[PDB]
Parts: C-alpha cells; sequence; structure tokens
C-alpha cells in the first residue's frame, strides 16, 4: 500500500467562515514526467465524488473560484473562503504517479453548532422479544454536540466488550445535533442471575455523570 | 451528456467470484483515448483503488490484490469490466468505476472528470431474512420525564437495506434512525421519535417497515405498562 | 512496486526543428545558436536527442576529428563556444572548401 496523511479529520465550522485542509504524501509525488499527479476530492452527503483540483491547483469544470489549493512535492493545501452547503462533505486527497493509486483517508468538513447535552432515553426488552428468547436494552442518547460521548456497559460480574453494540447518525439536517444508539443485548440468563450493570456517560457539556442502571426488582 | 453506470448482483455470498460491468453513454470508448479505473469504497469508511485501463487495453492492477483482480473492456458494448476471484467479506463494498480524462490533445492532464453513481456489493453467506419489528415503549422506575421519546428495534435482517418512517403523520416533532450494525453475522438496527410530553404517552402508533426481499409491512404498534 | 503510466502531446519528447546541410548556409550566429545548444540539451535527461545536433556538427564541419572541438576543446583557447566557431573557421578554407554567411 501507500500512505497519504489529512489534518484535520474532522473540521466543523459555520457558513461563510473560511475552512482549509492539508494532506502530505509519504514521500514526494512528482511523476517522472514532470507532473505532480495529486487530486482534490469530495463526498457530498448521499452522493458521489466529485473531483475539485488536478494537478497541485489546476480547477476542474465549473468548481468555483473560491476552491483553491496550492503547494508542492509533498505538502499541498486546499481553501474554501466561503463555506457553503455544497461544500459540506468529505474530501479526499490522492495521488497518482505510482501504483498503487492512494487516496488520503478523509476530511469531514461540516456544519458548526454551539454545545449541546444529549436527551438520553432507556427503553427495557419489548414483549416480542422475552420470547424470542433474546432481551436487549437501549440508551437513545439524542441530540449533542460534539461527538466525544462514551457509553461503555460494564456488566458488574464480568467487564464485557462483549455485547457492546453502539451506532451513530451523522449530522442532522435540521439541528446539527449528533445521536448515539447503545445497545445491550442478552438472553433471559443474565437478564436476572446478575445487577446493577450501567449505561455510561460523558460529554463536555458537564463532565458529570449520567450513569443508568439495571431495575431488576420492581 | 456523458454518463457512467456500473452494475452486478448487488448481493454476493463468500468465496466464489464477481463481474462488475461499468457502462457509457454520450461518448465512444475509440477515439475517445480516456482510461477507466476501479475504485471501492467499503460502508462505512475511505476509498481504495483496484485497477485502471487505458485506451488502447493496457491493464494496471493494485499489488495488494492483483491476483484476484482482473480487468477489461469491449469498446463494441462501450463498457469495462472487473472480475474478483474468491470473492470474500472483505469485498463488501459500494464500487465506482471512474473516467480517467483530460483536457483534449494535452492528454498528461489526466484527472477522473466523471465517476458513475455506484453498485454496492454484499457479500454474506446469509440466506435472504426479513427483519423482527421490536416496539419499545417507556418505563416503571425512572420514568416522568418531561418529554416523550418513544423507539423501535428491527431486528435480524439480511440484506441490507429496510426503510422505517412512522405513524399516521401525528405529531412527527423529530425521528433519529442509526445505520445498521452487525453481529451474529445479521443487521441489527434502531430508529427514535422524540417530543415533550404533549401527545404521547397517550395517542396512536404505527412503526413502519418495509424490506423488499422478503417483502412486508404488517407492522406493530407499541404496548408500555 | 512503483510508477503509473501515463502520457503526452509534445511530439516526441524534448526535441527542436532546427538543423540544416553544410556551415555555408549557416551564419555564425546560426552556428552559435546551434552548438551552444549543447549547453543546454545534452546535460539534459536523455542522451538519443543529443546526438542530433552531435551528428550534424561533425558531419557539415568535418575535421580536426569532428566530436573532439565540442569536447576535449584547448588550454589555450576559447572554451566554450566561440572557438569552435574559430578554430573550425581555419580548416575548410587551408582545405578548399567554402564558409559562413551574411
Amino acid at each position: 500500500d501507500i500512505v497519504m496523511t489529512q489534518t484535520p479529520l474532522s473540521l466543523p465550522v459555520s457558513l461563510g467562515d473560511q475552512a482549509s485542509i492539508s494532506c502530505r504524501s509519504s514521500q514526494t509525488i512528482l511523476h517522472s514526467n514532470g507532473n505532480t499527479y495529486l487530486e482534490w476530492y469530495l463526498q457530498k452527503p448521499g452522493q458521489s465524488p466529485n473531483l475539485l483540483i488536478y494537478k497541485v491547483s489546476k480547477r476542474f469544470s465549473g468548481v468555483p473560484d473560491r476552491f483553491s489549493g496550492s503547494g508542492s512535492g509533498t505538502d499541498f493545501t486546499l481553501k474554501i473562503s466561503r463555506v457553503e452547503a455544497e461544500d459540506l462533505g468529505v474530501y479526499y486527497c490522492f495521488q497518482g504517479s505510482r501504483v498503487p493509486l492512494t487516496f488520503g483517508a478523509g476530511t469531514k468538513l461540516e456544519l458548526k453548532r454551539a454545545d449541546a447535552a444529549p436527551t438520553v432515553s432507556i427503553f427495557p426488552p419489548s414483549s416480542e422479544q422475552l420470547t424470542s428468547g433474546g432481551a436487549s436494552v437501549v440508551c437513545f442518547l439524542n441530540n449533542f454536540y460534539p461527538k466525544d460521548i462514551n457509553v461503555k456497559w460494564k456488566i458488574d460480574g464480568s467487564e464485557r466488550q462483549n455485547g457492546v453494540l453502539n451506532s451513530w447518525t451523522d449530522q442532522d439536517s435540521k439541528d446539527s445535533t449528533y445521536s448515539m444508539s447503545s445497545t445491550l443485548t442478552l438472553t433471559k440468563d443474565e437478564y436476572e442471575r446478575h445487577n446493577s450493570y450501567t449505561c455510561e456517560a460523558t460529554h463536555k457539556t458537564s463532565t458529570s455523570p449520567i450513569v443508568k442502571s439495571f431495575n431488576r426488582n420492581e | 451528456q456523458v454518463t457512467l453506470k456500473e452494475s452486478g448482483p448487488g448481493i454476493l455470498q463468500p468465496s466464489q467470484t464477481l463481474s462488475l460491468t461499468c457502462s457509457f453513454s454520450g461518448f465512444s470508448l475509440r477515439t475517445s483515448r480516456v482510461g477507466v479505473s476501479w475504485i471501492r469504497q467499503p460502508s462505512g469508511k475511505g476509498l481504495e483503488w483496484l485497477a485502471h485501463i487505458y485506451w488502447d487495453d493496457d491493464k494496471r492492477y493494485n499489488p495488494s490484490l492483483e491476483s484476484r483482480l482482473t480487468i477489461s473492456k469491449d469498446t463494441s458494448r462501450n463498457q469495462v469490466f472487473l472480475k474478483i476471484t474468491s470473492v470474500d467479506t472483505a469485498d463488501t463494498a459500494t464500487y465506482y468505476c471512474a473516467r480517467r480524462g483530460f483536457y483534449g490533445r494535452k492528454y498528461e492532464v489526466n484527472h477522473f472528470d466523471y465517476w458513475g453513481q455506484g453498485t454496492t456489493l454484499t457479500v454474506s453467506s446469509a440466506k435472504t431474512t426479513a427483519p423482527s419489528v421490536y416496539p419499545l415503549a417507556p418505563v416503571c422506575g425512572d420514568t416522568t420525564g418531561s418529554s416523550v421519546t418513544l423507539g423501535c428495534l428491527v431486528k435480524g435482517y439480511f440484506p441490507e437495506p429496510v426503510t422505517l418512517t412512522w405513524n399516521s403523520g401525528s405529531l412527527s416533532s423529530g425521528v433519529h434512525t442509526f445505520p445498521a450494525v452487525l453481529q451474529s453475522d445479521l443487521y441489527t438496527l434502531s430508529s427514535s421519535v422524540t417530543v415533550t410530553s404533549s401527545t404521547w404517552p397517550s395517542e396512536s402508533i404505527t412503526c413502519n417497515v418495509a424490506h423488499p426481499a422478503s417483502s412486508t409491512k404488517v407492522d406493530k404498534k407499541i404496548v408500555p405498562r | 512496486d512503483a510508477e503509473f503510466r501515463h502520457d503526452s502531446g509534445y511530439e516526441v519528447h524534448h526535441q527542436k526543428s532546427e538543423l540544416k546541410n553544410s556551415i555555408s548556409d549557416y551564419t555564425e550566429a546560426e552556428f552559435v545558436q546551434l552548438l551552444k545548444e549543447i549547453e543546454k540539451e545534452n546535460v539534459a535527461a536523455t542522451d538519443d536527442v543529443l546526438d542530433v545536433l552531435l551528428e550534424h556538427f561533425v558531419k557539415i564541419t568535418e575535421h580536426p576529428d569532428g566530436t573532439d572541438l565540442i569536447y576535449y576543446p584547448s588550454d589555450n583557447r576559447d572554451d566554450s563556444p566561440e572557438g569552435i566557431v574559430k578554430e573550425i573557421k581555419e580548416w575548410r578554407a587551408a582545405n578548399g572548401k567554402p564558409g559562413f554567411k551574411q
């Protein structure tokens, strides 16, 4: 393989705010024929990429005078001097002088918002599950910023990075509010025999516990 | 008019063999001179480059593959191909064909003007299975929320995808459905809908599902206390 | 495991339309234009483009031992390039042959 490096991997901002990313090719990409076949790609949400700039700095068909990007040899930069919505997406740098032709890893330029605290709702095993032979519980922690929210299910008997299941809704196209889907899942086997589990919190609204539990005995 | 169209089975099964067909409009592969690359992107990850052909059936593969990969074309048909041998779970990916174009005559100015939409392949030995629609209500203990949030859990389905909306247009003061996760070699995936206690914990419900390859929608509404 | 094939449209890569047939239809100035043209291309990337001037010079000028004038000039003389213009102007006169131009 060969490696390309991005900085940042996530750059959040608000509209009309200047933005700019950077890629460095582990070792020079200046092709024997003389040129520097490096490209700047973009993945708008829910659709393809999306070339912008080729050969370090020549800007492709119909892409605004705003999307500049100079560089040389290994360092190279992209700039948007006016972040808009047609701009928010994933940005991948890339190379083209040596096999294989490797993209960076991808910077997710995106909407910035002010800080929020999650709205976490817990949901004990439904009827039609204590029946399948299965019990799943689900905290739904909705609408926070930023995304540094952690949730480990420390089964007090044995610490279980088994049945640690999470997901993540990419930004909300209404209030810019992230969301995690934590899910503990079991038989009626620990859903009884063990007690004092814990739906764990963590955020930068308040470095202060939410930690839930198991309510066996009611 | 130039447009690019990948195609395939979209749902393979382990150590076998795929074929990807990439297909052109508006222009022609004989005195076009352009090349065609295969680039794949795995569900929830970056981008990786698989191979490339040139205006004169010249073929250049990623060494970190190569033996599996096989690339080819027809100009008569006007399309480019790609076989991957002993396909494995790792191939699970949306695949993109891509034209390697240029500024005309200035041949050495080669970039990738135009990429197709994408043809998505899941490679699991997991014969079709409909989902299980679990409706989920609030709680006995910590129950006095100034809000009201309900959930739905759609458990077990192969393959992707499913769709999920909500119930007879009522107060839809929010919705957060999540991306499918894989475990026990099957797809689980959730879904919420929020208010702040105004119409629930009282009123009507439906949690909508489709899963065409299995084809069902005879839903379930929640039952609490 | 490196080098991704690519393309070009210049003609052959680095080359100049220039050469003639005989000093006679060369002014000193075009000789200067010619020879110094080794100052550039030679030091370049390849020696399949140098052999072009190399062997026109060697041809048209004749004596004393072609390339040797270009390459191993002479200690107390002109070293690059108006002495090969000079010392060449000699030969052809003592050995019949006509000279430069306008």
